[PDB]
RNA sequence: AGGACCGAACCGACUAAUGUUGAAAAAUUAGCGGAUGACUUGUGGCUGGGGGUGAAAGGCCAAUCAAACCGGGAGAUAGCU
RNA sequence: CACAGGUGGUCAGGUAGAGAAUACCAAGGCGCUUGAGAGAACUCGGGUGAAGGAACUAGGCAAAAUGGUGCCGUAACUUC
RNA sequence: AAUUCCUUGUCGGGUAAGUUCCGACCUGCACGAAUGGCGUAAUGAUGGCCAGGCUGUCUCCACCCGAGACUCAGUGAAAUU
RNA sequence: GAUGUCGGCUCAUCACAUCCUGGGGCUGAAGUAGGUCCCAAGGGUAUGGCUGUUCGCCAUUUAAAGUGGUACGCGAGCUGGGUUUAGAACGUCGUGAGACAGUUCGGUCCCUAUCUGCCGUGGGCGCUGGAGAACUGAGGGGGGCUGCUCCUAGUACGAGAGGACCGGAGUGGACGCAUCACUGGUGUUCGGGUUGUCAUGCCAAUGGCACUGCCCGGUAGCUAAAUGCGGAAGAGAUAAGUGCUGAAAGCAUCUAAGCACGAAACUUGCCCCGAGAUGAGUUCUCCCUGACCCUUUAAGGGUCCUGAAGGAACGUUGAAGACGACGACGUUGAUAGGCCGGGUGUGUAAGCGCAGCGAUGCGUUGAGCUAACCGGUACUAAUGAACCGUGAGGCUUAACCUU
């Protein structure tokens, strides 16, 4: 099933009758407004385009006003593809609501995780750090060794190495949508998703279930 | 007999400590344990430790 | 990592730095105008704005107040009875910007900050 | 962070009495006892006070059979039914983490009556 | 968050005093304990006339955190200290009747219904 | 944490093709008299935006 | 009274950590030992190499010591490289 | 080497303090001849760390802690 | 035992568990009486072991402040090949 | 004209001759529990005590505590306990210097990475008029573990003691991803306390130094011990094995003919990187629609003219960031700093009057202050502008507008 983007707002808990906390997550799902159906017909696979956001009509570029202007719709903050389950027509000129995801219980959220910069060989890959003390010289956040000796000869590709961190577009999977609001552009959702406040989120139905 | 084989404790440089010369046999059913670690040959050693796992048997068989 | 960590460290120590913004700001207060090294300057904005606003409402606990970060007896007196007068009718916006050039013996971007009713 | 404030606002409790820091407080809890709910009294100092609109949070302190007890309720939660003050405390302090290893006479504290 | 080599205060009246636990038991590589799990622990303080004997192993509860226990609404409950009840090793049931102090409401099932009835205070 | 064999004269000059600086695209201009400047950093004779602010 | 004690100057040099194309051909930093004595230090003086001196480590004898440095034998010799 | 080292003697200002310790300052000198940024890992010198509390390790190495003056008090052993 | 190879000897203490330690046994490979034997208060930057305390040593690392490392301008090495 | 040795650490990685998980055969397999044998390497595969040890032994565990390779991996990654120097001592042997796979105490571990590799990350250029985008997915990687308990049932067995099945639920532990709402941690740009001191003419009130002077707190943010998630559910072709029907060989046969199952292996399904996948894919959209000559008449050289899309570069910046890069804004603007209204932390600021000899307290007053929080507001600066970028797009065939 299709996907819809929002926008982190931030975090905040549900206080329930029983008693329970729910750490719900606050996302901006707004109006998704359809750009483009994609198709088997000339296109080749069956895709939607999606917008969501604002963006002024003196920064916008040139083509991309154009390619807006096609598709008959306001101009947002980019442009997402979501795959469509064999069952599920849209048209270009549409808008697309939180309505949609309002049968669901599980969800799958894609976000540009943070970006965590040059992470260390012990934050990157959750090493154990070598003795801080007992006669160790200039070594205590270090890889240690990285291969073996002569046999190998080289070091093995997608080794654990201290590099960039976060910044990458990454999912969290399976989790339970708690309420669901269209007056005012809502999605709350039990855990985390990654992201700071504002940033552009990926939510996707449960493709686990 | 259950014949196991291991590092010499001490000194000798490179040799010595890149060495499994060092042998202990255990009586499998009974528990009874003999080690060496005299002579510089594994093959001397797990002889001789054998000829020590004998006689501890013999012991054992005569205090039994 | 610096996850909205506001305020440029400049390299130098915390109470150092303190010291020279006090410094900093006092000499802006004397001479209207005064050039340094851009990142500086826009370190300076967000302390010596502050304590122009606070002169702006005068009264004895102000000025005691002020009497701290900006020290001077006479600086102090120049901000509220001269520079109260001068800022009334703006809110903020006490500083103003501009940039120069590059302090030739170590290549520093140089930037003029001074006090926006500078003309009169 | 509007939208979330909002929120929050009709999520907050509208009954909270302004209890004071280092106060003789006696907080009736919502305890679960096999299937039906049953109300706890627990009353001790307030030594802790943290304020974050819905998220607020207050911290409990007496010493049970021998052993001090520390209690954080979240003040916004349904669970607690009841913020029931007795006697105020003449302090000037917020956070009273020093009642942790403070006991006996020691742990008793001026009464404020202002 | 009781781990090895812990010390902690005796919660029964079985004949301890000082326990230290040896292994947290339940798991491989199990390191932290919370409250209504098992421990295998050593005695090193025994009151001089009592049940259990200094140097005895045996497993047992743990009863009372100083790190804090939590409900599902995320209200924490500190303890000052830390404190466990002796268990037997066959039964797994306690050694001591007489219980000082209060338990927990994550303490509370089936192998441990006795020792929450036998308890003055729940919480 | 040294050199094997002797890197060629060609290697160098390969790295050195991204250590060559980036010129200046266009000098800015003042409208009103017609001085030629860096961008965003005032004129010689102190004028910004074609009014004098600065003496020095 | 103290080859007393704690402890600065002073004298050392146990431990770490740094530094190891060093700030330095042995140092810094934090600690550590002695600190009225078999103390420590300045100024001058003597002892000379199979010799000196040595609370003795073959230690020290001008960043060199199981026999200093320099010049000479001397282009030693080298079945070795 | 304009080298963090090595070099004997004379002078001894204020408050605190047993003190030439140490601490701010007076007298008097200096800012240590590259800076300017930014604010990754990592290294260095540090600060603080929940719960534990040696489980580390070869070894409590390091670190932490202990620490002052008066008063009370003080064991085995002893060449008293 | 600073000596015991066999040997982590055997027994006891200490520990949850102790090749270390302490006590003892004695079968001293190969102690031993001024190349002293055996005791011994005090002394030790002495060796080993244990207990308390204390703690980032560690579980398991987290953050923060500084000097670098990173960018710019300035000057400008080296081992090695 | 140098191959650092054991061990520990930190990282591992491959190998199956699999320790467990998992599938299966046999059993002297009633059942649990096993034993063994065949498959099978996806993942997991202990903490301590003693010892320098690996080993081992023991304590406890655990689903299990694999055996190995990799210079018995890994010292230009650490350590230096063992060992392999120089001191010393013991036993011992030696007349002696000294020596011992005898013991014992003490004893410098150097290297700023050129290339390959790797980790990330850019720039140039390419993909053929030029851009701005949206993406497929050639491929690659990550992840792939499980226990315990309850329900079915004290029932399928079983003299009995006892306690058995597939399947589902709960629910943990170790690991990974995500994150801050909670609990905290931190917090030397916030508040408060206090010791010493010096300075502000002096009282007050402040400030400076003292590791932030020492503390008690604590905002944003990073962050775990925190709390969400995840190991997928499953789905294809399988391994040993299990078969089905069925010949040579009128029996008979998992097979030569067909057809089914069978693990965590493998192809997909989950997440991510990813058309430099040069085989360079597709799709949307925009933009530049000019005249003349020259020698050799041509993918030739150009000349003027034009500058579009767009891009930089700058400036402001960012929960992006070592540096590019990446993302948001450039007056139509909340882009940044500060400002105004609100919120958080700290605990009645100072002045004033009162009481007390005075310290001090009282009232004034939950009082003033408050980073990076939130919302508003152009107050200042980010201005006019220029620069690169260009000019309706090549050759050969063919399907058609007009077959
Ligand atoms: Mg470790
Ligand atoms: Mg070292
Ligand atoms: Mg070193
Ligand atoms: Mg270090
Ligand atoms: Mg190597
Ligand atoms: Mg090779
Ligand atoms: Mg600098
Ligand atoms: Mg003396
Ligand atoms: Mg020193
Ligand atoms: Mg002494
Ligand atoms: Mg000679
Ligand atoms: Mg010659
Ligand atoms: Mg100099
Ligand atoms: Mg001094
Ligand atoms: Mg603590
Ligand atoms: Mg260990
Ligand atoms: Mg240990
Ligand atoms: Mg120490
Ligand atoms: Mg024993
Ligand atoms: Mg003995
Ligand atoms: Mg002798
Ligand atoms: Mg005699
Ligand atoms: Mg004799
Ligand atoms: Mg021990
Ligand atoms: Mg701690
Ligand atoms: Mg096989
Ligand atoms: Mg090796
Ligand atoms: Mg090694
Ligand atoms: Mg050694
Ligand atoms: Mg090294």
């Amino acid at each position: 099933m299709i996907g819809l983007v929002g926008k982190k707002v931030g975090m905040t808990r549900i206080f329930t009758e029983d008693g329970v906390s729910i750490p719900v997550t606050v996302i901006e799902v707004e109006a998704n407004r359809v750009t483009q159906v994609k198709d088997l017909a000339n296109d080749g696979y069956r895709a939607i385009q999606v917008t969501t956001g604002a963006k002024k009509a003196n920064r916008v570029t040139k083509p991309e006003a154009g390619h807006f202007a096609k598709a008959g719709v306001e101009a947002g903050r980019g442009l997402w593809e979501f795959r469509l389950a064999e069952g599920e027509e849209f048209t270009v000129g549409q808008s697309i609501s939180v309505e949609l995801f309002a049968d669901v219980k599980k969800v799958d959220v894609t976000g540009t995780s943070k970006g965590k910069g040059f992470a260390g060989t012990v934050k990157r890959w959750n090493f154990r750090t070598q003795d801080a003390t007992h006669g160790n010289s200039l070594s205590h956040r270090v890889p240690g060794s990285i291969g073996q000796n002569q046999t190998p000869g080289k070091v093995f590709k997608g080794k654990k190495m201290a590099g960039q961190m976060g910044n990458e577009r990454v999912t969290v999977q399976s989790l339970d949508v708690v309420r669901v609001d269209a007056e005012r552009n809502l999605l709350l959702v039990k855990g985390a998703v990654p992201g700071a406040t504002g940033s552009d989120l990926i939510v996707k139905p449960a493709v686990k279930a | 007999l259950r014949i196991d084989v291991y590092r010499t404790s001490g000194a000798g440089g490179q040799h010595v400590n890149r060495t499994e010369s060092a042998v202990r046999i255990t009586h499998i059913p009974t528990g009874i344990v003999t080690q060496c670690q005299n002579d510089r040959s594994q093959h001397k050693n797990k002889d001789q430790a054998m000829k020590q796992m004998k006689a501890k048997l013999y012991e054992l068989e005569m205090q039994k | 990592m610096r996850h909205r960590k506001s305020g440029r460290q400049l390299n130098r120590n915390s109470s150092h730095r303190q010291a020279m913004f006090r410094n900093m700001a006092g000499s802006l207060v004397r001479h209207e105008i005064i050039k340094t090294t851009l990142p500086k300057a826009k370190e300076l904005r967000r302390v010596v704005e502050p304590l122009i606003t606070l002169a702006k409402t005068d009264s004895v606990a102000n000025r005691r107040l002020a009497f701290a970060r900006t020290r001077d007896n006479e600086i102090v007196a120049k901000l509220f009875n001269e520079l109260g007068p001068r800022f009334a009718s703006r809110a903020g916006g006490y500083t103003r910007i501009l940039k120069c050039g590059f302090r030739a013996g170590d290549n520093a971007p140089m930037a003029y900050i001074e006090l926006v009713d500078r003309s009169e | 962070s509007n939208i979330i404030k909002q929120l929050e606002q009709e999520q907050m409790k509208q009954d909270v009495p302004s209890f004071r820091p280092g106060d003789t407080v006696e907080v009736k809890v919502w305890v679960v006892e096999g299937s039906k709910k049953r109300l706890q009294a627990f009353e001790g100092v307030v030594i802790a006070i943290r304020n974050r609109g819905l998220h607020s949070a207050f911290t409990v302190r007496k010493i049970s059979n021998g052993e001090g007890v520390e209690r954080v309720f979240q003040t916004h939660s349904p669970v607690v039914d009841s913020i029931s003050v007795k006697r105020r405390g003449a302090v000037r302090k917020a956070k009273l983490y020093y009642l942790r290893e403070r006991t006996g006479k020691a742990a008793r504290i001026k009464e404020r009556l202002n | 968050m009781i781990q090895e080599q812990t010390m902690l205060n005796v919660a029964d009246n079985s004949g301890a005093r000082r326990v230290m636990c040896i292994k947290v038991l339940g798991g491989s590589h199990r390191r932290y304990a919370g409250v209504g799990d098992i421990i295998k622990i050593t005695i090193k303080e025994a009151i001089p006339r009592g049940k259990v004997k200094k140097g005895d192993v045996l497993k047992a509860v743990v009863v009372r955190t100083k790190k804090g226990v939590r409900r599902p609404d995320g209200s924490v409950i500190r303890f000052d200290g830390n404190a466990c009840v002796l268990l037997n090793n066959n039964s797994e049931q306690p050694i001591g009747t007489r219980i000082f102090g209060p338990v927990t409401r994550e303490l509370r099932s089936e192998k441990f219904m006795k020792i929450i009835s036998l308890a003055p205070e729940v919480l | 944490a040294v050199q094997q064999n002797k890197p060629t004269r060609s290697k160098r000059g390969m790295r050195r093709s991204h250590d060559a600086l980036t010129a200046v695209t266009s000098l800015s201009v003042d409208k009103t008299s017609g001085e030629k400047h860096l961008r965003h950093h005032i004129t010689a004779d102190g004028y910004y935006r074609g009014r004098k602010v600065i003496a020095k």
